[PDB]
RNA sequence: CGAGUGGCUUGCUACCUCGAUGUCGGUUCCCUCCAUCCUGCCCGUGCAGAAGCGGGCAAGGGUGAGGUUGUUCGCCUAUUAAAGGAGGUCGUGAGCUGGGUUUAGACCGUCGUGAGACAGGUCGGCUGCUAUCUACUGGGUGUGUAGGUGUCUGACAAGAACGACCGUAUAGUACGAGAGGAACUACGGUUGGUGGCCACUGGUGUACCGGUUGUUCGAGAGAGCACGUGCCGGGUAGCCACGCCACACGGGGUAAGAGCUGAACGCAUCUAAGCUCGAAACCCACUUGGAAAAGAGACACCGCCGAGGUCCCGCGUACAAGACGCGGUCGAUAGACUCGGGGUGUGCGCGUCGAGGUAACGAGACGUUAAGCCCACGAGCACUAACAGACCAA
RNA sequence: GGUCUUAAGGUAGCGUAGUACCUUGCCGCAUCAGUAGCGGCUUGCAUGAAUGGAUUAACCAGAGCUUCACUGUCCCAACGUUGGGCCCGGUGAACUGUACAUUCCAGUGCGGAGUCUGGAGACACCCAGGGGGAAGCGAAGACCCUAUGGA
RNA sequence: GCGAAAGCCAAGGCCUGUCGGGAGCAACCAACGUUAGGGAAUUCGGCAAGUUAGUCCCGUACCUUCGGAAGAAGGGAUGCC
RNA sequence: GUGGAAGUCUGUUAGAGUUGGUGUCCUACAAUACCCUCUCGUGAUCUAUGUGUAGGGGUGAAAGGCCCAUCGAGUCCGGCA
């Protein structure tokens, strides 16, 4: 009869090749309700401990109980929107207009961009503000980045810059907020866009596999019984029928595993502090010791510890915030052991 | 709580509890303890242990 | 059903022997199905503490041998996570046969039995002995 | 009784292959069909309810586990929302298996004078090849677009990224004489699938520490060998699943269907023109890839005698070559050292005790000693090594 | 039927057999479920006495079955060890090759096409892979039939 | 040690079962170790693997050609000083 | 108790054999090999050397087995183009 019987993998994140940015990119926005404001924020990868909460959910017939969980540690220092970046609709989609920058950089911006010796920002605000009238205004976002060196676990001086939509009530409006926070230094920090309670989108390059087999890259079956033993382990039985004679790209085979981009839905934010409170005894294995601006990500985020993160408010969250959850204890136990 | 075995802390959110055939309770802080204990040894006679100590 | 309000490893299949913690006659069972479950191709049906489980008497009385019953796994021994995030586990696995109604066939539980097993079957829980 | 469709069965034909297109069943892995078993939306009922029966749209998803048999089929059991059928050389042997069919050996029955036969049964009885092309999975080097850095856009492409069940409230309510017994909605959980992660549990851990047998180095101390750890006990990092986290709703258009306004046909009519609704299906939404999209893109800044890049050096958040990412004295990139954090479980030696023994001798116990030994992690720390320097470039 | 062919007309036993077509025979044991196995029945398609029958302790790399124990055979895979595999120096074959060849979907054709026809796709080269296709490579098919062939 | 057995080591012989260098050294393969809970559900079939084990004491069924079955089964002990 | 019989037992003693792995190999190390497993191991035993039997003939505890990688009638050359 031959039972029925679900493919190996999900086809919906191919082709499982290697990630073109280590640095994630959303290729989704949450919507425009609220006030003007950055639609997301960036740190990187600590390590994981335990905290016990307070059951927080209404609906639970332990609402108000213990409950222990796990958190993964996120180092959140303040990041520097550099610039203000301007698109406009044209009958083949949005387009980059023009860009806003600033003069107050970051000493160690050039190790990643010919910073600006000479920009008129007037004029582009000008050519905005136009556009903005004729009506061919398309979103607007600003151009990112995080500073290493205020991260001592992470080697890297180099920052990470990525673009972040900013979304709020009037285009005016969120216009003149983008151009504010420019102007300034574009220095902001996770509290200015996250609080505890709520759901954001955690995206990242996950931890980097090399070649693997079909077994641990798709998950099939490895010979069985007899089949194990006559010099077949771990190939599949075929890469197809006779006809069509020609391999489908469906069948499960071998290739690069892991390092591809993952942007992982509802992420509960269990707590945004600064110091050393979550830091474990010893030292976060293979990261280092955390103290500063960190956050507290309910469960596991893609990648390895010291790869770089970005966070988002939920674009399709299935329940409603519930603000600052009561922390009872954070595990400051050793990873080691 | 306390470790039935070793007697040190046991790290909240960690642990196992072995329920005995008669009903008894046993909190384990550890597989160590866990798997000295399954060897017939009492922790008195173990210097590391927090109660030999 | 209702919420076990503990995580479960099953720690038992079909085909698995396992004790019969009642005075029912029944010494032995061997698990033959788990209610509501279904599995996928290749996997053996698996069960664990809180399931209701279709059995056969392997083991007891030449009345209760053979004979098709139903019944709750009361205990088993792999662990079982709690809210707490701490571990629990048992040193043997039994269940506890049971009718149309769940009522515990027997008139009295050999052996401690965990909470969690109150918050699906309470005649069986009102009827235990010990309850970890 | 009559008219058909399909190409799964069987038969017929003898077109194709006898300088061979490897058999049946099974397995594993991939795509599909609809004549739909379940799931969604509906119509009728001999539709009170509940449970059904029959029919329509509909292929998104699911359709499982076992006992006899080589079996397909089927018979049987317990679960289940349901445990649907069929195509892909009766998919799949340059993938497996080899129980069966169908070699040589042998037995039994039948037939035969006999050699020996059987559209009978039975025991035993082999699975070759280093991939040239093509195909696809993944990885690079070049050229085209025509200097560089960073950030994007989105033609198009993939997805099931979600499918299903149980329980609670609704409610012992509507309905019903009663027995019995719903729903909308809101909740909690399970299962199958998916992607990721290791604080927790668990596995490993021929790093490590301890115990111990045989033997060799005279004893001791400390060691080698006993298969790539002698065996046993414990086990850090890492890698993992048996562990943990996350995976909608809602719009838009439709089918079957329910209707509105409405004529041909003064009436009537859901349809002819027009309109309102309405499926797990379609489109969007969401996730992944995606400037080689030849209309070969956009923006900002830097640079054309210098921007930037390669080689080099110290290393990994990367890795089969290649690629990738980070650091390079304006430095914590790696090592040493010292702390922290961890694994073992109390070192050598010496002192006391020790069944005894004239004595020699003495297994072992306690103390010194959370000792001794050890660490793939963290910190501090420029002590050592990231030096010297080459090249390409409008 | 209550003898006829052709001499006799199956006795003791054993029997659904390694012999039983019907067949998974019927009943029972055993299992949740047993075309298996064992016991009983048995009209035996087509058992049977040195073509030896029955039965049988011991023996057996002989065939079938059940139980306890055991376990990575399985649920469902993981980690590790050694030798390869991958990169480098040296050594250095063979198989195979009408030609052309970046193909895919359909169609057509001696009815099983990379090459025909229509479309679609397609920048070149290279590395690693697991083997879908070349009715892949290997062997003038053992099967079948034919030859006024052979043994 | 029962041993012309294993394992270890002399004497004697050998580093010529004769190509090397490098990557924590990926996929895949060959040999193999360990795997929680379950325990034959795998499969034609328990194939493969595993379990058991030396020695002494106790004890040992059906059946039988009286030889045997039998090391039946099952239970206990086992070092060092 | 003595005695120490056996086509007797256990046994990788030496030696002989070849059951399963349908493992490794399958342009091999090899035109029949490698490993683990397994059988015999005082006898109808294994083995060296010498010697006899020759092709429609030997030899055969019988498989049409074997008679120099050649066997339902060896090999060589000839009949033979
Ligand atoms: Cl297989
Ligand atoms: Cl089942
Ligand atoms: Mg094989
Ligand atoms: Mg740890
Ligand atoms: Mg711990
Ligand atoms: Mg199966
Ligand atoms: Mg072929
Ligand atoms: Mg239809
Ligand atoms: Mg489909
Ligand atoms: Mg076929
Ligand atoms: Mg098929
Ligand atoms: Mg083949
Ligand atoms: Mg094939
Ligand atoms: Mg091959
Ligand atoms: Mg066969
Ligand atoms: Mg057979
Ligand atoms: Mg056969
Ligand atoms: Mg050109
Ligand atoms: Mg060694
Ligand atoms: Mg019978
Ligand atoms: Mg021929
Ligand atoms: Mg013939
Ligand atoms: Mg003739
Ligand atoms: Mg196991
Ligand atoms: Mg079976
Ligand atoms: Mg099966
Ligand atoms: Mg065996
Ligand atoms: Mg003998
Ligand atoms: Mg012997
Ligand atoms: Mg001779
Ligand atoms: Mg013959
Ligand atoms: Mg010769
Ligand atoms: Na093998
Ligand atoms: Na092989
Ligand atoms: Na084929
Ligand atoms: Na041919
Ligand atoms: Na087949
Ligand atoms: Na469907
Ligand atoms: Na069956
Ligand atoms: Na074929
Ligand atoms: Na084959
Ligand atoms: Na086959
Ligand atoms: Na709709
Ligand atoms: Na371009
Ligand atoms: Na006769
Ligand atoms: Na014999
Ligand atoms: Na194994
Ligand atoms: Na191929
Ligand atoms: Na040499
Ligand atoms: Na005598
Ligand atoms: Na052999
Ligand atoms: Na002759
Ligand atoms: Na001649």
């Amino acid at each position: 009869p031959q039972p029925s019987r679900p493919r190996k993998g999900s086809l919906g994140f191919g082709p499982r090749k290697r990630s073109t940015s280590e640095t994630p990119r959303f290729n989704s926005w949450p919507s425009d309700d609220g006030q003007p404001g950055v639609q997301g924020f960036a740190g990187y990868k600590a390590g994981m401990t335990h905290v016990v909460l307070v059951n927080d959910e209404p609906n639970s017939p332990r609402e108000g109980m213990e409950e222990t969980v796990p958190v993964t540690v996120i180092e959140t220092p303040p990041m520097r929107a550099v610039a203000l970046r301007a698109y406009e609709d044209t009958p083949y989609g949005q387009r980059p207009l023009t860009e806003v920058w600033t003069d107050e950089f970051h000493s160690e911006l050039d190790r990643t961009l010919d910073v600006p010796e000479d920009h008129d920002p007037d004029a582009a605000e000008e050519q905005i503000r136009d556009a903005h009238e004729a009506g061919d205004l398309g979103d607007l976002r600003l151009i990112t980045h995080t500073v290493p060196d205020a991260v001592p676990s992470v080697p890297k001086k180099k920052p990470d810059v990525m673009e972040t939509r900013v979304g709020g009530g009037s285009v005016s409006d969120r216009l003149d907020h983008a151009l504010d926070i420019v102007e300034d230094g574009g220095e902001h920090a996770m509290n200015d866009i996250f609080r505890a309670g709520e759901y954001a989108d955690v995206a990242g390059v996950t931890k980097g596999k090399g070649t693997q087999g079909p077994v641990k890259r798709w998950g099939v079956q490895k010979r069985k019984g007899k089949h194990a033993r006559q010099g077949w382990r771990r190939r599949i039985g075929n890469l197809g029928p006779w006809n069509p004679s020609r391999v489908r790209s469906t069948v499960p085979q071998q290739g690069q595993t892991g390092y591809h981009q993952r942007t992982e839905l509802n992420k509960r934010l269990i707590d945004i502090g600064e110091g050393d409170e979550p830091t474990v005894d010893g030292g976060f294995v293979n990261y280092g010791e955390v103290d500063g601006p960190y956050t507290l990500v309910k469960g596991s985020v893609p990648g390895p510890d010291k790869r770089l993160v970005r966070f988002r408010p939920a674009v399709r969250p299935n329940d409603q915030p519930r603000l600052d959850p009561e922390v009872r204890y954070v595990s400051n136990e050793s990873n080691q052991g | 709580r306390e470790c039935d075995y070793c007697g040190t802390d046991i790290e909240p959110g960690t642990g196992t509890m072995f329920v005995h055939k008669d009903g008894a309770t046993t909190h384990f802080c550890s597989s160590k303890c866990e798997n000295n204990a399954d060897l017939g040894r009492e922790a008195r006679n173990l210097e590391w242990t927090d109660t030999a100590r | 059903m209702e919420a076990l309000g503990a995580d479960v490893t099953q720690g038992l299949e079909k085909g698995s022997l396992i004790t019969c913690a009642d005075n029912t006659g029944a010494r032995e069972l061997k698990v033959i199905s788990v209610h509501g479950y279904s599995g996928t191709k290749n996997r053996h049906p698996k069960a664990g503490l809180g399931d209701k489980i279709t059995v056969s008497v392997t083991k007891g009385t030449p009345e209760m041998r053979r004979q098709v019953l139903e019944a709750v796994v009361v205990r088993q021994r792999k662990p079982i996570r709690r809210p707490d995030g701490t571990r629990v586990k048992f040193e043997d696995n039994a269940a506890v046969i049971v009718d149309e109604n769940e009522d515990p066939r027997g008139t009295e539980l050999k052996g401690p039995i965990a909470r969690e097993v109150a918050q699906r079957f309470g005649s069986v829980a009102s009827a235990a002995t010990m309850i970890v």
